[PDB]
Formats: C-alpha cells, structure tokens, sequence
C-alpha cells in the first residue's frame, strides 16, 4: 500500500509514503494566464445576476420593476436553494430611512428585520427551525446635481462590538435584535460607564465596521455600491449561509446588512441636504420545520 | 408621469384583494399585490389587477 | 335536424321534435334488482372510509390512533380534493364539552371553530379566499354500564333560526360565529322580547334542528352515530361543499357540526351522571388565495 509521488521541486524525482494508522486524522498533511485582469476565484469577488447565467423582478404578488441589474450581485456566486437531498416568502418593504450630510451608516440583521412581516414572521415563530435565503433591494434616488456613494455590505455572521469596557460579549438579546427598525453606526466609541445599571448594547464604530476590522476591507464581503452619479439602486441576492443546513431563526441571525456612506451626500449648494433610502427585502427558497405552539419573545 | 426630465423618484402601486381594512399606509399596501415604479427611469408604468374573485362574476 | 324518439309508453312507437330557437334555455324539458336491501344511490346514504376504497390516522405532526373505523363516514361519498384544473392544515383539538343527563345538544361551524388555531387561522385571515375540507373526529367514551346515543350531524349551509319574533334574519355576525367555544341547542323557543336593545342571536330548538325541520330527518345529512354500547368515537370526512370553487372563509361558513343526544345519557343508577365529549378537527386538501394585510374582525 506504499504511495509513491512526485516531490515538490524547483524548475530546472519523488518520495514515498505509507499510512501507519487507521484514522485519517492521524495522517500527515497532504500538500494538494493570457489576461492578468481575470479573477482566479470570481465567486469570492461578488458576481452579477448576469455573471453566472440567471426588467420585472417578481415573488408571489410582490414585484420590483428594474432596468438597473449590472448593479446586482449574487453572494459567493451562489444562488439560493432548497434544503435538499410559499407566499409568506415575498417582498417586504421596511421603514424608510433618511440619508443626510451627517449620517454615519445603518445596519440590520436577517431574519430579525423581517420578524414581523406578515405570514413570514408567523411561520418563523411557530417553528423550531427555519431556513431562508434573501433578495435585498436597496433603493435610493437623487438628482444629476446630487452626489454621494453608498457602500452596501452583506456580512455573514455579522457579530458586532458592545458598549462596555468592563465586561465583554454582553449585549442583550433585545438590543442585539432591533427588528425592522434598524440599528445605526457611530463615528466614535463611547464606553457605557454606568456600572450598576448597564445599557447592555452595541457600540458600532463606522471605520471599524462595528467589529474591529477596517471598513476599507469590508469589500471582501458580498457587496454592492450605489454611486448617485451612475445608479439609484442595488440588488443583493443572498444564499443561506451557515455551519448547519438549518437552524433556529429566533436564536440566530445569519446575515447582516450594513449600509455606509463611502462618499458623503452632497447637493448643489444646500448646507444640509437629505435623501431617502428604502429597503425592500424578500426571503427566498425558504423552508420551516418543527411546528408547535408559538414563540413569544421578550423583545420589550 | 408628466413631470420634468430632471425629476426623479420611486412610487409604489398596490392592489389589495377584499376582506380586510382598506390600506391607509404603505406598510399595509406593501403586503398585497404590488409594483415598484421608477419615475426617473421610465415615464409610465402599467399594473395589471388580475381577476381574483369568489364569485364567477361580479355585479356592476 | 328533426329529432325522432321513443314515446313514454306503458308495458304491453314514437314522437318527433324540432328545436325552433337558438338558446338551449328556450328548449322544452327533455324527460331523461335481485336484492332489495341495496341502495340506489349509496353516496347519498353516508358511506365509510372503507365503503369507497380509501389504525393510525395522521396529518403533519398530528395523529389519531383508531381501531374504530366502520364508524367513519365520507360525506356524499366524496373525498376531499384540491381546487383543481401544508402543515397549518393539521389536527386541532377543541375545548372539551360535558354531556349530562340534561344536555340538549351542541353546535359548531366550519371554518369558524378553527379561526384561532395556529397557522391555519392566520392563513385564513391573511387571505381573501380560502377553501378546505375537513376530518371531524368526535371522541366520547364511557363504561359498559353506561348508556346513551349521540347523533353526529354534518350539515352543509347550516343556517340556524334566530331569537326574534318581531324581525327576521337578524342574528349578529358576532353571535352567529362562536368560534371554538361552541354554541348550544335548546328544548324550547324563547323569543327575545327586548325590543329596544335586541339580543340579536340564534335560538336553536333541538327537535327542529334549530332550522324549522324535524330532527328525526336530520339523517338525510352526512352523519354518524355514537352508541355508547358499541362505540366510543365517530369520524366524519367532509369535502369542500359550496355553490363556488372557492369563497371567503371569513364571511361564510360552509359546514355545520351538530351533536345531539338521540338517546339520553344514563349510568348505573346515579341520578346525575356526566361524560366528556372531545372534538378533534383537521382541515384537509386546503388552499388559500389573495394575500394581503390581515383581517381583524370585530368578534368582540
Ligand atoms: C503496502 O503498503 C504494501 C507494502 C508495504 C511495505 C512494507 C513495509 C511497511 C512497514 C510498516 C507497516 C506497519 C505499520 C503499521
Ligand atoms: C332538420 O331539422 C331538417 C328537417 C327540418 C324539417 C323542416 C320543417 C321544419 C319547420 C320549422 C323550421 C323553422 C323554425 C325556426
């Protein structure tokens, strides 16, 4: 059973191997042009609804009307799919937010943001387990005389940093889960000094993506940019991502949506402009499991 | 949309089948059959209200 | 185009017909052993889960364990089917009632009785239209020394009579629709005489099936009998019945369940006995349509 193979050589002969043990774990580590501009691993680079082979975007009775599409991205090059081997899952439009010359950014979590959306939300709380992918459609228009740029980031397991410097990992379930409402980024860290009666919530610094890493590198995550000059909307198609095939939607949030001003909003000459950002999100290829009496969370 | 070329915007057109409170807010209109219209991109917008009825025919 | 055919004769020659008009409506009316015990039209006679070709009775996570089955009936010989050309629809057990030596009977309406049952109820109120069939399982056990007989009747369009003698068809939506709770029969008609502030509710006399017809004839309706001597439970499989393929579940109740003591409860020698009757009902081959914001009824 001796295994002979080519040695790791320079560029101007081989070695032999025998496995002594029954468990593979015991085994030694087995070590494995024209156009430079081309990506080695495209999918890791944020492809388009176009770029993997896949306008009126429609789910159930809900439907987006979109010319914008080169502005879309399929996370990790992977399209949503059923746990293999429903019109509760449709497009829900969340409460519109306002972008101003001084906004630092906004965040949301999935499924959390959708927890009260019609039959979807119901299905979520009546079952132990649930899984779902998403289509995130960020809407934000302005004039040809306005300027600015939004960075729309979809982060897997988006754990955010807390307000305390005396204790760690202590943000309350209530605070961690804002629902549709949102949750927002800040320009500076402000430690919750109230010892006795703790705020127990996140303190997300913008240039650190609220998680201890530099915002400039947030682009290694599935993302899209809204440049007011060229486009008014972004569409992110998100797959179910997890260390499990299915999980508790109530205990665990799979994806995080982060929206930050890469370039600040500016208009004509007004000292203080504003424009709306509307998020319409739809759950995809979704399925639930382990039906029983309804979960009634202490959200407060 | 008969406004100017420099004008931009997004509108939501909605249809709600009968049986509940008539929609007074986007939040509830959102929940039924709907279309999102981008004014800036195209000047006009069509929405089909599909036949959905309990009875075979409705009265005039 | 003259049509020649055999005349309606005695038993010891024909006539001619021509249609003069373009609309069929204008047309004249076109007029069409061994063992006597056999039924001409069986299906009209209340068949068994057995008798048309169709123990653990199971829907989704819900499951009945039944030996009793010759005690089942498929209404109108017709099994539930999808509107042709889901685990919200499972077995729900309603609040148990008590049968006593003086009970006159009980009634319920479908879908109404199920309006608050988990995801079923939700689905019902989020949609304009819905249709469903049902499996009604009536449970009622006693001892070999107890006696009595329950008549379980499934009535299509079970319109019930009201409490007023000054005005008609006036029972309020609230009163007409009791939900799971029930609704009950009475031995005597008691006219709501409060003119100014009307009770606006039903007054269902038992021997008149609460509808002006004699109880003894209620058996022309899909039914089953629980004879304490021979069996402790009854199962009725109900098809969607209506003048339409689908309708408003909120405005209209399709089936009525009526349970009446054909023979009064009696035990050993106790002057006043009691035994429980539990109803477990499951919606079948069910489907909904016309999703929108939720219906919030004024049930009170
Ligand atoms: C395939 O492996 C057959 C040739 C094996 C060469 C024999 C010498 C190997 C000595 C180690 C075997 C004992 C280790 C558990
Ligand atoms: C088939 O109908 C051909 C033979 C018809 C016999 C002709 C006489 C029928 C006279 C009545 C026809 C006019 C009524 C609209």
């Amino acid at each position: 059973g001796a295994q002979v193979s080519s040695q790791k050589v320079g560029a101007h002969i081989n070695y032999t191997t025998i496995n002594y043990y029954r468990d593979s774990a015991s085994n030694a580590a087995s070590k494995q042009i024209k156009d430079v501009l081309i990506k080695t691993a495209p999918m890791l680079n944020s492809p388009n609804i176009e770029a993997c082979g896949y306008l009126q975007l429609t789910l159930g009775n809900s439907t987006i009307t979109t010319q914008e599409a080169a502005n879309s991205v399929v996370a990790y090059g992977r399209w949503p799919e059923y746990l293999r081997d429903v019109a509760a899952c449709r497009f829900y439009t969340l409460d519109t937010v306002s972008w101003t010359k001084e906004s630092r950014g906004w965040w949301w979590k999935l499924p959390d943001a959708l927890r009260d959306m019609g039959l979807f939300g119901q299905n979520m709380y009546y079952h132990y387990l649930g899984r779902s992918g998403y289509t995130v459609h960020v809407q934000c228009n302005a004039s040809k005389f306005h300027q600015g740029a939004l960075g729309v980031f979809a982060v897997p397991e988006m754990c955010l940093a807390g307000d305390s410097n005396t204790t760690t990992m202590h943000t309350s379930y209530q605070n961690a889960n804002p629902g549709e409402k949102g949750g927002t980024f800040t320009g500076t860290f402000t430690p919750d000094n109230n010892q006795t009666s703790p705020a127990r919530r996140f303190c997300p610094v913008d240039y650190l993506l609220g998680n201890g890493t530099l915002l400039g590198n947030a682009f290694v995550f599935p993302h899209q940019i809204i440049n007011l000059r060229t486009n008014n909307c972004a569409t992110l198609v998100l797959p179910y991502v997890n260390s499990l095939s299915i999980d508790s939607m109530v205990k665990h949030n799979n994806w995080g949506i982060a929206i930050l001003p890469l370039a600040p909003l500016n208009f004509a000459s007004e000292s203080s402009p504003e424009i709306p950002i509307t998020l319409t999100i739809a759950p995809m290829c979704c399925e639930f499991n382990g039906l029983r009496n309804i979960t009634l969370p202490r959200l407060q | 949309f008969c406004g100017s070329m420099m004008a931009t915007g997004k509108l939501l057109v909605s249809y709600a089948p009968p049986g509940a409170d008539p929609p007074k807010k986007r939040k509830e209109a959102m929940l039924g059959t709907h279309v999102i219209w981008d004014i800036g991109l195209q000047s006009s917008c069509t929405m089909v209200v599909p036949w959905i009825s309990n009875t075979t025919y409705r009265q005039t």
